[PDB]
């Protein structure tokens, strides 16, 4: 389901995020609790004010997620299989959430990477998240 | 919630039929085994750990009635579901942390066990009264989310 | 992923079913349109009033193509390949359309057999019907 | 919609600086490119079977301002989506047989497509106010299907 291109696409996207990953994950978290305050309710212990510590560490700990995966992409059940079982057995977040993170990680890709945010590149990082959001879900029953 | 004259009547005297604690108990059992994460919340009931447990746990099926009892509260305002249900909304916002999602889930359920315990008579229009009641109880619940 | 136990709770759910898979389907159907009338902008052309013989006609088709998923639980993609094209190519029916037939597929067959319809089976028909959806949305792009 | 002051004067301050065919032809295209579906509305409009025929279409790209002169205008009217685009949503419903998830998908497009063409003017604040008010003309533009 993930083609050649697609591949190529999600790499060649995440080679020009470069070292902002972390902070751009950051960014999209914020930009989930600001505009999606639902996805709040996963995160009562969390200080979730702009600049957090905590939100910061966890948009580090998302971004390496996403790392590993766009580093895997031909097995991505494989790359993601101890947070698929943390996200199923612990975490438990309703698969709805996930779609509003892959929406906010595209604004701020979006945002911060105008020209290189094509239509066809938008087109495949939309299957991808969508991709990793199915695989952290996979095993939930 | 927009319902007709008719769908009061089939919502009202379906509801009559209700024993709150036995569908009130299957609801929420039939959530937490349908949708085995949503019992992320009773986690503190005790062992639900497997679909079994959590159809013996006492809390759970005793809380399944609490809830179904609140949303008999909900029929008896159908025009003010937001009126009614705005302390809940924000006790399940600020207090339990509940995403609203589960809801609808639990919506969904609902109308299954109505269909599982009243079957002929949950004609394909009893149940669109009931979608329409569960979808309302759901939004209002949410509501005071922020 | 269908475990054997899930595969074991369909079968049997649909061997209970037997001859009233096209009348269940049809009135999942109907079901369907009545409760969530937005499935109806892709029924247009359809007599779509309670009892309808287009809905009957179409059930049967559909509770066809489920007789033939519940035959082949190994490997859905390759049964309901024409399915997936077709909805693919042409029908393009949003994917969370395909939620609320299952939805009212699990009202039809707990209405109809509600001591074989317990919150095992219950959940082994919705991964069912749920793996069914993927398939036929899986090459919409 | 609900909106704070501080919220309404940002929608408006974006808006005004909006390119309505520039912004309004990328949104529709990267919806039939993102979600390839939605094109099966499009049949009539020509060349849409690569990614690159659906951004050189000028019917595409000519809807596409048309349907954002029509957003725009609903943003005069964020006390009242549901009366101002009451017409459409019949026109949708009965004429077009548009399945109105479709206006959740363009809502989302549309919040790219600004985030894209802003950068960081666009912040999590101001999309923030931007996801109330694309939910909120969905949802008016939903709200009389029958
Ligand atoms: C809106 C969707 C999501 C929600 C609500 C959510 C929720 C959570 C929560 C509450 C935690 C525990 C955080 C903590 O207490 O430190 C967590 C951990 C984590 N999740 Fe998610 N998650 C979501 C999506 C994702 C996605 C897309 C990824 C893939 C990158 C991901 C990967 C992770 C990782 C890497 C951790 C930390 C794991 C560890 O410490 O071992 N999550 N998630
Ligand atoms: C949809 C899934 C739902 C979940 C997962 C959920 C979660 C919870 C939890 C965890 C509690 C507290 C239990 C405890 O810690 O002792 C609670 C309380 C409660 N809920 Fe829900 N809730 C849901 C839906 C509903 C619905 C639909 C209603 C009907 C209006 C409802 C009405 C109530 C009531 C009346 C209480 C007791 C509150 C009090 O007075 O302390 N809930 N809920
Ligand atoms: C997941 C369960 C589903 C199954 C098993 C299924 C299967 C089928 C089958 C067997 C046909 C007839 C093919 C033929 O012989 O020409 C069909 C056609 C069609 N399907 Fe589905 N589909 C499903 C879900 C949906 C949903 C949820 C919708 C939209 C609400 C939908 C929309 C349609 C439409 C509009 C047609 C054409 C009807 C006509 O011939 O006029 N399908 N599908
Ligand atoms: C997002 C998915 C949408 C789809 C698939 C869609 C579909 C369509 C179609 C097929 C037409 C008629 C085709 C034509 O003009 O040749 C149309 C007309 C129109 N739509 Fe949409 N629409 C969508 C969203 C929107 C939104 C968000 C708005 C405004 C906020 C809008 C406003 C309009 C207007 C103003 C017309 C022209 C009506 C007329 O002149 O009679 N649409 N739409």
């Amino acid at each position: 389901v993930l083609s050649d291109n697609d591949k190529t696409n999600v790499k060649a996207t995440w080679s020009k995020v470069g070292d902002h990953a972390s902070d751009y994950v950051a960014e999209a978290l914020e930009r989930m609790f600001f505009s999606f305050p639902t996805t709040k309710t996963y995160f009562p212990h969390f200080d979730l004010s702009h600049g957090s510590g905590q939100v910061k560490g966890h948009g580090k700990k998302v971004g390496e997620a996403l790392t590993q995966a766009v580093g895997h992409l031909d097995d991505l059940p494989s790359a993601l299989s101890a947070l698929s079982d943390l996200h199923a057995h612990k975490l438990r977040v309703d698969p709805v959430n996930f779609k509003l993170l892959s929406h906010c990680l595209l604004v701020t890709l979006s945002s911060h990477q105008p020209t290189e945010f094509t239509p066809e590149v938008h087109a495949s990082l939309d299957k991808f998240l969508s991709n990793v959001s199915t695989v952290l879900t996979s095993k939930y029953r | 919630v927009n319902l007709t004259a008719a769908e009061k009547t089939q919502v009202a005297n379906l509801w009559g039929k209700v024993n709150v604690k036995e569908l009130g108990g299957e609801a929420l059992s039939r959530l937490l085994v349908v949708y085995p994460w949503t019992r992320r919340f009773f986690e503190h009931f005790g062992d639900l750990s497997t679909a079994d447990a959590v159809l013996h746990n006492a809390k759970v099926l005793a809380h399944g009635e609490k809830v179904l009892t609140s949303f008999g509260e909900g029929l008896k305002h159908l025009d003010n579901l937001k009126g009614t249900f705005s302390d809940l909304s924000e006790l399940h916002c600020d207090k339990l942390h509940v995403d609203p999602q589960n809801f609808r889930l639990l919506g969904n359920v609902l109308v299954i066990v109505l269909a599982r315990h009243f079957g002929k008579e949950f004609t394909p229009d009893v149940q669109a009264a009931y979608e329409k009641v569960v979808a309302g109880v759901a939004n209002a619940l949410a509501h005071k989310y922020h």
